[PDB]
C-alpha cells in the first residue's frame, strides 16, 4: 500500500529512481502517464494515468480466496507542482477524475501525490487535476522543461514492511531432500507443512500459506530453495517517467515576431534575387553587346 | 582497508543489522573507494566477503535484483548470480570478491589473493 | 508513445513535401505572372 | 546560364580528371552566396530557435557515483552500436564492430572505385547495400528501445 | 578607397575570383545540406563559447553553474537551449550530408581524401557529442562518460593506459572533467576546425562533383 | 488540432504575405 | 532517456531525405 | 519579357533589403549581446 | 491539451520550416 | 604517390610557389625576430593547453591545482616555467622586433595594414599577459585584476558598464576569475590567431619591404 | 645569388608599388626556411628552457581581497604607464596618456608618409624622435621602481 | 546592514575595544561587503563613521599608516586623511563613509546620504 | 625588541607584507639581504644581512642620556629551511657569523629566525647558516622557488606593547591653546610640563619625558595635536624581500644532455645546407647547361 | 673550387641530420608526453 | 615585485639590438 | 655563492644563446 | 641590486657581441680551409 | 667566476665540436 511506503520510505524514490513500491510489489507490469507539452503558470492541467490489467483474471485474497484487484500509484512532481485544490478544478474535469482522493506523501512533499488502495476495476485509468506554480510569486522554481516520476500498481504485495511474505508469493524448499510427506494444516487455517528429510535424515517443516498451489508431490526429491509452489501472483508495478515544460507566454510572442523579421528577410532576399537576375538576363542577349 | 558508510562514517556490524535484515545486498564504501554490496546472511549476519558493484563490463555499478536473486547491470544487460559470479555477459568477469571480517562492528574490507572460489580460477582483480 | 515519434516522423515526411510543393506553387504564380 | 563548351580543351581536359563541373550553369555570386545562402542560414536559424523555445533543455540530477540511473541510454546517434554491443556475447567483438563503422565507413572510396559511376541507378551493388545498410542501422537503433529480450525483433 | 585597398592587397584578385565560380544545373538542394551543417557548427561555437562566461568546470560547481544559466543568466535558457539543440541537429544533417554525399557519388576519385577528411570531422563531431554532456556533472552525462571512457580497456596492453588518459587517472573524477573540458572547448574545436579548413580547401580546389 | 489548423493557416498567410510583398513590389511600385 | 521529438525528427527525415535523393537521381537518369 | 530594372530600382531594393534584414540580425545581436552583461 | 499560444507557436514553427523550403525551390527554381 | 596527390591536390603549385621565393641581402639577422616572436607563441599555446589538463578556473580550487602543476604533474613545474618565461619572452622579442621594422621603415605605404594589425596582435599579447597573472589567483594576480579591470570607469557613462562586463558583476569575484579564464583559453587566442594570420597573408603578399 | 633584373618591366612594376623585392637574392628553400629556422627554433627552445629550469616560475600568495600587497608592481612592460599614472593628478589624463600609446603608435605609417625613405640617416626627425622616445620610456619604466618621491628624477 | 569580522561573526563593540586600542583604525566587513574599517575616539570608543577602505583611484584597498596620521595607498600612492578625505591623488574622490551605530556590541553599518561634513560636498557615493 | 614581537605577534608578517616590528619602530631605513641564486638540497648556505646606519650618531637611551644602538632582525624562511645546527657549520662559516645566537620566533615556527638586541656597531652586518630542507624526505617541501622576508631595525622603539609613547619619539600638544608655563621636573625624574590653556581659560598639562628636545618657547599659541619636541628617534626599521631556487642537479644534468642533443643538430643543420650550397653554385655556372 | 657533392654523400648527410634531430625533437616529444599521463 | 634577471635582460638586449640596427642601417646608408 | 652544477648550467644556457647567433651567423654568412 | 640588473644587462650586451664575433671567426675558418 | 669561466670553458668547447665535425666532416669522411 502507498502507506507502506510512506510509512517506510522517507523518499518515494531511489537513487537509480527506481519507486519503493518495487520492494515488495515483485511483479512488472506497463503503465502510462501523459501529461501537456507545456504549461502556462498558476494553471491546472491533468495528469493522466493508466495501469492496465487483465480485469478477468482474479488474485489470490488476503484470507485465501481468489477476488478483484485494486490499484494505487505515486506521482512525483516538481517543486512548486501541487494538487489542484477542489476550489480550482473546472466542473468537467472533475468529472474526468471521479471520487478519488489524492493524498500528499507526507506534509511537507505536497508535490508528491498517492491515491489507494481502490477498485482497479474502476480505476485502471486515473485523472489528476495539478497546478502549475508561478516563476512570479514563488521564486524556486522557473521557466524549464520539468519531469514528472509516476509509480503504479495494481494486485496484493509479496513481502510485507515486516519482512515476511504473503499467500500472493512463491514458496521455496528451506532445504535439500525428499519430500516426505505434504500434510495439510486445519480447514479453517488454510495451507500445508511439507516435511522434507535431508541427507542426514533430519527431518525439516515448510509452512505454506493458503493461495499459492503446491507444485511438488509426495516422494520426490528437491533442491534447496526450490519452489514447492506456483507464483499466484497476477498484478504487477510499473514506473514511467515524462517531462513538462512551464511555459511563458512571452517568449512564443517574442519567437513569433522573431519569424515575422525572419520570413520578411528572406522573401526580400530571393525577391532581389528575382530582380537581379532580370539583369543578368539582359545583357546575356547578344544585341547588349553588339549594334549590328 | 575499513569500510566507511554513506556519510563517510565506517560501518557498526549491529547498527547495520538494526536497520538491514537478512539476505541483505545493499552498497557501501569498498577497497578503492569502489562501491561494494555487503551481503547479510541467512542467519541474519555479515558475509566473510563482500562484492564490488563495478560491472566488469563498461563500468556501471550493477544492482541487486531480489526478485531475480541476482545482480543485473543496466547497461547492457550483464547478470550475477547472488554469489558475484557472472552468468550473462557482455560482462566477461564477475564482481571482485573483497573480505568482510568484523571485530567486535569495526567492519573492514579485506584484498581477495587466493582462487577465485566461484570458478575455482586464480582472481583477475590482483 | 512509439506513435507519438512515428507520428511526428511521418509529420515531418509531411511538412517536407507541402514545403517543396507550395515552392512550385510560387515558381508557377511567378511562371503565370509572365 | 553558360553551358558548357566542350570545344575547350582546358575544359575537357578537366572533365577527364572529373573536374571543372563549377565552372558552367549559373554564376554563384551574387545569386545563391549573397542570396540564397542567407535564406538558408535564417530558415536554420529560425527552426533551432523554434524548437529551443517551445522545448528548453532539463536538467538532470546531479551524478551519483554510487547509483546508475535504471534506465541509462546514450544520444540516439549511438543507439545502433549500443545495440550491438547488449545484443553481443563477447566484450570485444562488440567494440570491433564498434569500431568498424568508422573504420569501414572511410574505405567506400577504395573499395568501390572499380565502378567509375556516380547515379545509384548505374551501381547496382552499392545502391542495395546503402538501402540494406540503413534499414540495418535504423532497426538496431529502434531496437536499443526494447528489452534486450525482443530488441532484436521489435516484438514481432 | 577601393583604390586604396586594391593598390596593396589586390582586392581584384580574390573579387574576380569569386565571380568566376558557376553552378552546375545537378546541384539540388541536398548540397545545401554540407553548409547547413556548417551554420550548425559555427551556431554551437559562437553559443558554446557564450557559456563559457559562466560555467564552471569543477565537480563542485559544475552542475550548480549550468543550473545558474537556466535560471539567471539574460536568455541563459535560449542559449543553453539552443546549444543543445544545435548540437543534435549538427549531426543529424551530417547524416544527411553523408547521405547525399553517397548517393551522388561526389565521393569517388578523386575527392576521396575529401571523403576522408569527412569521416574524421564525423568522429569529432560526435566527439563533441560526448564530452559536452559530462559538463554538467549530471547522472547521465557522468555514467556516460564511465562507459565511453572505458571502452579502451580492452585493448591488450595500451588499453589501460588510454582510459587513463582519458579520466587523468584511474575511474572518473574531476581530473576527468577538468580533461574533458579541454577537450570540449579546446582541442575538438581546433581540431575539427584544422580538418573543416582541409575539407573546404579541397573541396574549392576540385569543385563539386560532376552531374547525375 | 488547433495547431494542424494553426499551420494551415499560417502556411497560407506565409504564401499571402509573400505573393503580396512580390505582387506589390512589382506591378504597384515596379521595382522589381 | 529517449527523446521522442529528437527521434520523431530523425527518423522523419531521413527517409525523406534519401527518397529524394533517388528522386532526383532518377529525374537524371532520365 | 517585360522592363529590365534600372539601376535605381535596384538600389531602391538594396536599401529595403538591407533594413529588413536589419530586424532578425538587430533581433539576435541584441539578445546575443545580452547574455553577456551579468545579471 | 497544450495551451494555445503554445500549440500556435509549435505551427509557427512548422511553417518556417516548411515555407523555408519553399523560399528555397523558388528561389532556385527547382529541386 | 606524389603522383597520387598531386594528381588531386596539385602539390606542385604549392611546391613550385615556395621555392620561387627569396631572400634579398638586405635581410638581417633582426628579421628574424619576428619569426622568433612567432615561436614563442606557439610555445605558449603548446604549453598553455598542457596545464589545460590540470588547472581548474574557480576560486576555491584554482591557487591549488597550479601548485599541483608544479610539484605532482609531469615536468608540471618546467611546463609553466617555461609558460612563464616564453610569455616574457613573446612580449620581448615583440618590442625588437617593432625596433626592427621601425628602423628600417618597413611600415611605410604600402604595409601599413601590416603595421596596423600589428599593434592590434601587440594589444592582445599583451591582454594575454594580464588574464594569465589571474589564473592561478594570487595576490599579486588578483590585486592586478581588480586595478585593470578598474581602469575604464574612467570613461563617462559606459565606463560603469565596462567595469561590469570585464567583472562579471560589481567588484572582482569567480565570475571575473571565468571570464578572465575564456578570454584567455579562448579569445585572445582566437583573435591573435585571426590578426595573425593577416599580418602574415599580408606580407606573404607584398613580400619583405626593400633594401635600406 | 640572383641579381634583380631591371629590364623586366613586371620587377620594374612591383618596384615601382615598393614590392618584388622577395624575387631576388638567395633562394629561401630550402637555405632559410629548412635548414636555418630550425636552428633559430632550437636556440630560442634552448635559451627559454635554460631559463626555466635554472630559474622556476614561483607561486605568491592565495588572494585575500581584504589587503593589498604594499609592493605592487605590474609586469615589466607596464611600467612606463605605471609610472605616468602614479606620476600624474589627474585620474583621467592618465589614462588618457596611456591609451595614447596605442592609439598614437597605430598612426606611425599615417603621420610619417611625407617622407618616402626607409633608412634611418635618411629620415633625421623620425630618428631623433624614436631614440627620444625609447629614453622616455625607458627612463619612466626605471623610474617606477623608485619612491614615487624620487622616480622622475632617479634621486640624481 | 550588519558588520560581521574576520571570521564573518558579527563586532561587540565591547570585545572589539578589549584589542582594539584607541586611535585604532583597522579593517572589517562593511556595506556591500567591502573593506570597512573601524575607527576608536580619542576616547577609546567607537566613531559614529566607518570608512570604506577602496581606494577611489583604481581598486586597491588603501592602508592606514599611523606612523603619518594618514591612510595611503600602496598602488599609485593616493593619500587620504585621518578623517578619510583625499589629500593626495591620483584618486580623486574621498574613502566613502559609512554611519557606524551601536547597540547594547551589535555594531552595524548604515548608508550615509547627507552632505559629506569632511567637504560640504555631498556625496559621491549615492 | 624581536621578543616584543614575539609576545605580542603570533606571525610577524601581516597579511599585505608589513612585518610588525613596524607597528611600534616608527622610522624607516633601508636593509639587505643576500643568499645563493639556488641551492642543493640537505646543504647550509648563508644568508647576508645589512642594517646600515650612521654609527656616528648617537640616539636618546632609555634614561634620558644619548648612547649607542642596537640591532635585531626577524628572517622568515620557507617552511623546511631552518637554522643549521652548529655541528653542520663549516668553522670558516662560524667565523663569518660571529657570536650571534639565532632564536626562534616560536617552538613550531623555527622556520622563521630573529636576533638581537646586539650592538649594532659590530652586528651592523649579518649571517645567517642555513640548512635547505629535503624532498626526499619531507614530503611538504619540492623544487620550487622560495621566498625569503626579511624585517631589520637598528635604535630604540616610539611605542611600547602597553601603547605607552617612549623617550624616543615625538610629543604632541594635547590640544590647542597658549603655553603660559614650560616647567621643569625634578633633576633626577627629566623632563618638563608644559602647561597650555586653552580658550575658554582652562589649562591642560603636557607631560614631556627627557630625550626629545622642546621646540616650543612660552607664550606663544599652538594648535592641537601640535609637535611640542622634535623627533629624537636616530634609527629606523627596513623589511625586504627576496628569492632562493631549491634546485635539483638532475634538471640541470638534462638540460645539459638537452644542449648537446640541440647543438649537435644545429651544426648538423648549418653544415648540411654548406653541403648544399655547394650543389646550389655549381648549377648556377653556364657551363652546366651549355656544352659550348 | 673543390669538389661538388656527389647525391650519394647528400643522402647521406639528410641520414645523419635526420638522426641528429631526432635527439632533441625525441627529447621534447617524450617530456612533453609524460606530462599528459597522470600522476 | 620586480623581477632582476627579466629586467636585466630587457634593459640589456633592447640597447644591444637598437644598436646593431642602426650599424647595419649605416652600413648600407654607405 | 651558488653550487657549481649551477653556475656550469648558468654558464651553459648563456652559451647556447651566444652559440646560437654564431650558428646563424656562420650558416647566413653575417649579419 | 639595482648593480645586479645593470650587471645582467651588460652582459648581455656582452654575450651578444661574443656570439656574433664568433660567428664571423667560423666564416674566417671556413674561408681559410678554401 | 666559475661561471664566467665555464661560459668561455664551453664557448671555446662548442667552437672545437663546431669546426671538430666540421673538419671530419670535410676532410675526413669527405662529405661536405
Ligand atoms: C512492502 C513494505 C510494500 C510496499 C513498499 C508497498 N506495498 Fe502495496 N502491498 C504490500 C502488501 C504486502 C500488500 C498485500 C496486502 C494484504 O496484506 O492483503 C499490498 C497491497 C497493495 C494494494 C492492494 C491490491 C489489491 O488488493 O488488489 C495496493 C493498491 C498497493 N499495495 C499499492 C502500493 C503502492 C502504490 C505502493 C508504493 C507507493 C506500495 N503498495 C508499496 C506491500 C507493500
Ligand atoms: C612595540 C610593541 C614593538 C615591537 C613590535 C618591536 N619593538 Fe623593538 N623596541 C620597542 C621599544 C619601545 C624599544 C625601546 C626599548 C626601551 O624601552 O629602552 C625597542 C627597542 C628595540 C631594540 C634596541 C635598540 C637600541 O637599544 O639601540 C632593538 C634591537 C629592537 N627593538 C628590535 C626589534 C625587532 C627586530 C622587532 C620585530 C621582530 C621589534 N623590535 C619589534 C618596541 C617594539
Ligand atoms: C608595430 C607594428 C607591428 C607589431 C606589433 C607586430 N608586427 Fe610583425 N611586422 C610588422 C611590419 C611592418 C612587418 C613588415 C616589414 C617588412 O615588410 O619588412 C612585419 C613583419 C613580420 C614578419 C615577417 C618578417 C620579420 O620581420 O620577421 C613576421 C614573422 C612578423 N612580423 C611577426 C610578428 C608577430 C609574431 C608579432 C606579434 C604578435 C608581430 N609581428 C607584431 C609590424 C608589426
Ligand atoms: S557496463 Fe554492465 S552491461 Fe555494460
Ligand atoms: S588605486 Fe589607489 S593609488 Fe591607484
Amino acid at each position: 500500500y502507498p502507506v507502506f511506503a510512506q510509512q517506510n520510505y522517507a523518499n518515494p524514490r531511489e537513487a537509480n529512481g527506481r519507486i519503493v513500491c518495487a520492494n515488495c510489489h515483485l511483479a512488472q507490469k506497463a503503465v502510462e502517464i501523459e501529461v501537456p507539452q507545456a504549461v502556462l503558470p498558476d494553471t491546472v492541467f491533468e495528469a493522466v494515468i493508466e495501469l492496465p490489467y487483465d480485469k478477468q483474471v482474479k488474485q489470490v485474497l488476503a484470507n485465501g480466496k481468489k477476488g478483484d484487484l485494486n490499484v494505487g500509484m505515486v506521482l512525483i512532481l516538481p517543486e512548486g507542482f501541487e494538487l489542484a485544490p477542489p476550489d480550482r478544478v473546472p466542473a468537467e474535469i472533475k468529472e474526468k477524475v471521479g471520487n478519488l482522493y489524492y493524498q500528499p506523501y507526507s506534509p511537507e512533499q505536497k508535490n508528491i501525490l498517492v491515491v489507494g488502495p481502490v477498485p482497479g476495476k474502476k480505476y485502471s485509468e486515473m485523472v489528476v487535476p495539478i497546478l502549475s506554480p508561478d516563476p512570479a510569486k514563488n521564486k524556486n522554481v522557473s521557466y524549464l522543461k520539468y519531469p514528472i516520476y509516476f509509480g503504479g500498481n495494481r494486485g496484493r504485495g509479496q513481502v510485507y514492511p515486516d519482512g515476511k511474505k504473503s499467500n500472493n508469493t512463491i514458496y521455496n524448499a528451506s532445504a535439500a531432500g525428499k519430500i516426505v510427506a505434504i500434510t495439510a494444516l486445519s480447514e479453517k487455517k488454510g495451507g500445508f507443512e511439507v516435511s522434507i528429510e535431508k541427507a542426514n535424515g533430519e527431518v525439516v517443516v515448510d509452512k505454506i500459506p493458503a493461495g499459492p498451489d503446491l507444485i511438488v508431490k509426495e516422494g520426490q526429491t528437491v533442491q534447496a530453495d526450490q519452489p514447492l509452489t506456483n507464483n499466484p501472483n497476477v498484478g504487477g508495478f510499473g514506473q514511467a517517467e515524462t517531462e513538462i515544460v512551464l511555459q511563458n507566454p512571452a517568449r512564443i510572442q517574442g519567437l513569433l515576431v522573431f519569424f515575422s523579421f525572419v520570413l520578411l528577410t528572406q522573401v526580400l532576399l530571393v525577391l532581389k534575387k528575382k530582380q537581379f537576375e532580370k539583369v543578368q538576363l539582359a545583357e546575356m542577349n547578344f544585341h547588349h553587346h553588339h549594334h549590328h | 582497508q575499513a569500510a566507511k558508510d554513506a556519510l563517510g562514517n565506517d560501518i557498526k556490524a549491529g547498527e547495520w543489522l538494526k536497520t538491514h535484515l537478512a539476505g541483505d545486498r545493499s552498497l557501501s564504501q569498498g577497497l578503492k573507494g569502489d562501491p561494494t554490496y555487503l551481503i547479510v546472511t541467512a542467519d541474519s549476519t555479515i558475509e566473510k566477503y563482500g562484492l564490488n558493484a563495478v560491472c566488469t563490463h563498461l563500468g556501471c555499478v550493477v544492482p541487486w535484483v531480489a526478485a531475480e536473486n541476482k545482480f543485473k547491470c543496466p547497461c547492457h544487460g550483464s547478470q550475477y548470480n547472488a554469489e558475484g559470479k557472472v552468468v550473462r555477459g557482455p560482462a566477461p568477469l564477475s564482481l571482485a570478491l573483497a573480505h568482510c571480517d568484523v571485530a567486535e562492528g569495526l567492519v573492514t574490507f579485506s584484498t581477495w589473493t587466493e582462487t577465485d572460489f566461484r570458478t575455482g580460477l586464480e582472481p583477475w582483480w590482483a | 508513445e512509439a506513435e507519438f515519434i512515428a507520428g511526428t516522423a511521418l509529420t515531418m515526411v509531411g511538412m517536407t513535401l507541402v514545403g517543396l510543393a507550395i515552392g512550385f506553387v510560387l515558381l508557377r504564380v511567378e511562371s503565370l505572372v509572365e | 546560364t553558360k553551358k558548357p563548351d566542350l570545344s575547350d580543351p582546358v575544359l575537357k581536359a578537366k572533365l577527364a580528371k572529373g573536374m571543372g563541373h563549377n565552372t558552367y550553369g549559373e554564376p554563384a555570386w551574387p545569386n545563391d552566396l549573397l542570396y540564397m545562402f542567407p535564406v538558408v542560414i535564417l530558415g536554420t536559424f529560425a527552426c533551432v530557435i523554434g524548437l529551443s523555445v517551445l522545448d528548453p533543455a532539463a536538467m538532470g540530477e546531479p551524478a551519483n557515483p554510487f547509483a546508475t540511473p535504471l534506465e541509462i541510454l546514450p544520444e540516439w546517434y549511438f543507439y545502433p552500436v549500443f545495440q550491438i554491443l547488449r545484443v553481443v556475447p563477447n566484450k570485444l567483438l562488440g567494440v570491433l564492430l564498434m569500431a568498424a563503422v568508422p573504420a569501414g565507413l572511410i574505405t567506400v572510396p577504395f573499395i568501390e572505385s572499380i565502378n567509375k559511376f556516380q547515379n545509384p541507378y548505374r551501381r547496382p551493388i552499392a545502391t542495395i547495400l546503402f538501402l540494406l545498410g540503413t534499414l540495418v542501422a535504423v532497426w538496431l537503433g529502434i531496437g536499443s528501445t526494447f528489452p534486450i529480450d525482443i530488441s532484436l525483433t521489435l516484438g514481432l | 578607397v577601393y583604390d586604396w585597398f586594391e593598390e596593396r592587397l589586390e582586392i581584384q584578385a580574390i573579387a574576380d575570383d569569386i565571380t568566376s565560380k558557376y553552378v552546375p544545373p545537378h546541384v539540388n538542394i541536398f548540397y545545401c545540406i554540407g553548409g547547413i551543417t556548417f551554420t550548425c557548427f559555427l551556431v554551437q561555437v559562437a553559443t558554446g563559447f557564450a557559456m563559457t562566461f559562466y560555467y564552471r568546470p569543477t565537480v563542485a560547481e559544475a552542475f550548480a553553474s549550468v543550473q545558474y544559466i537556466m535560471t539567471d543568466v539574460n536568455f541563459g535558457w535560449l542559449i543553453r537551449s539552443i546549444h543543445r539543440w544545435s548540437a543534435s541537429m549538427m549531426v543529424l544533417m551530417m547524416v544527411l550530408h553523408v547521405f547525399r554525399v553517397y548517393l551522388t557519388g561526389g565521393f569517388k576519385r578523386p575527392r576521396e581524401l575529401t571523403w576522408v577528411t569527412g569521416v574524421i570531422m564525423a568522429v569529432c563531431t560526435v566527439s563533441f557529442g560526448v564530452t559536452g554532456y559530462s559538463l554538467p556533472w549530471d547522472q547521465v552525462g557522468y555514467w556516460a562518460v564511465k562507459i565511453v571512457t572505458g571502452v579502451p580497456d580492452a585493448i591488450p596492453g595500451v588499453g589501460g593506459f588510454i582510459v587513463e588518459l582519458l579520466r587523468g587517472g584511474v575511474g572518473v573524477g574531476q581530473a576527468t572533467l577538468t580533461r574533458f573540458y579541454s577537450l570540449h572547448t579546446f582541442v575538438l574545436p581546433l581540431l575539427t576546425a584544422v580538418f573543416m579548413l582541409m575539407h573546404f580547401l579541397m573541396i574549392r580546389k576540385q569543385g563539386i562533383s560532376g552531374p547525375l | 488540432m488547433l495547431t494542424i489548423t494553426s499551420y494551415v493557416g499560417l502556411l497560407i498567410g506565409a504564401l499571402v504575405f509573400t505573393l503580396g510583398i512580390y505582387l506589390g513590389l512589382l506591378k504597384v511600385v515596379k521595382l522589381i | 532517456m529517449v527523446e521522442p521529438l529528437l527521434c520523431g525528427i530523425v527518423l522523419g527525415l531521413v527517409p525523406v531525405t534519401i527518397a529524394g535523393l533517388f528522386v532526383t537521381a532518377y529525374l537524371q537518369y532520365l | 519579357s517585360s522592363e529590365v530594372p534600372d539601376m535605381n530600382k535596384r538600389n531602391i531594393m538594396n536599401l529595403i533589403l538591407a533594413g529588413g534584414a536589419g530586424l532578425p540580425i538587430t533581433t539576435l545581436a541584441l539578445g546575443y549581446g545580452a547574455f553577456f552583461v551579468p545579471p | 491539451g497544450e495551451p494555445a499560444i503554445v500549440q500556435i507557436g509549435w505551427a509557427a514553427t512548422c511553417v518556417m520550416f516548411s515555407f523555408s523550403l519553399s523560399l528555397v525551390v523558388w528561389g532556385r527554381s527547382g529541386l
